[PDB]
């Protein structure tokens, strides 16, 4: 009954999903192409209701996104058997830890070697038009590029995925956490279904579950670099203010 | 309460 309900819970939180991206990502209102500055504008126009740089705007729209994804994340968390039954501040510190990497996991599913959906499914910006922007705005996206084409390649769907990051949120090794032994207990349930559910549903792949654990740790490290991209932009960059949700998560990371 | 509290605390 794990499993169901993990997915249930995903599939009822997440306004974006890897079914949802593809049907969108091959047609069937088609997704606007930001491939240079002159189609950004114009699917500004069309779609956001400012004078700043672009490549300040692109970060403000990003942070939105990912205010709105941290969302969804802290009620699918609530829906996870047990987690609401642990003390707030232990809740806390898994979303904190949690949540970016998550995030990064489940933004593979909406990227392509070309590029990936933005606005809620209604544009598609591109892979080059991310590097041309000016540093440091140009080596965000990059490495979350790379990973996605890695993890794509082992060709989850969403019944998987959702096991997936409910096994990131519920990490017993989190700084700070105070009932560590529950929690690797409620680990070690998400795990094992999450290991049963790969067996079932990937039987071509008997080596699935090592790599998607490697893909754990190398999300971790992407978290890692990430949260020194962001103080570099707290520190140097004049008009990138930083939403109070997403500095109280990067705080003492 | 922090915000990330906030969003925990909501029914
Ligand atoms: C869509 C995924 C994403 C997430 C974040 C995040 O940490 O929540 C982020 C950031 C942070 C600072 C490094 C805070 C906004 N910046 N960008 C970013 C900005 C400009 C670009 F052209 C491309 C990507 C970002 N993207």
């Amino acid at each position: 009954s794990l499993a169901k309900r993990i997915y249930e819970a995903y599939l009822k939180n997440f306004n974006m999903n890897k079914v949802k991206a593809r049907v969108i990502l091959s047609g069937k209102n088609p997704p606007f192409v930001i491939h240079d500055m002159e189609t950004l504008c114009m699917a500004e126009k069309t779609l956001v209701a400012q004078n700043k740089e672009a490549e300040v705007r692109i970060f403000h729209c990003c942070q939105c996104t990912s205010v709105e994804t941290v969302t969804e994340l802290t009620e699918f968390a609530k829906a996870i058997p047990g987690f609401a039954n642990l003390d707030l501040n232990d809740q806390v510190t898994l979303l904190k830890y949690g949540v970016y990497e998550a995030i990064f996991a489940m933004l593979s599913s909406v990227m392509n070697k070309d590029g990936m959906l933005v606005a809620y499914g209604n544009g598609f910006i591109t892979r080059e038009f991310l590097k041309s922007l000016r540093k440091p705005f140009c080596d965000i996206m990059e490495p979350k590029f790379d990973f996605a084409m890695k993890f794509n390649a082992l060709e989850l769907d969403d019944s998987d995925i959702s096991l997936f990051v409910a096994a990131i949120i519920c990490c017993g090794d989190r700084p700070g956490l105070l009932n560590v032994g529950h929690i690797e207990k409620m680990q070690e349930g998400i795990v094992h279904v999450l290991r049963l559910h790969l067996q079932s549903n990937h039987p071509d792949d008997i080596f699935l579950f090592p790599k998607l654990l490697q893909k754990m740790a190398d999300l971790r490290q992407l978290v890692t670099e990430h949260a020194q991209l962001v103080q570099i932009i707290k520190k140097t960059e004049s008009d990138a203010a930083l939403h109070p949700l997403l500095q109280e998560i990067y705080r003492d990371m | 309460p922090s915000l990330l509290k906030k969003l925990l605390l909501a029914p």
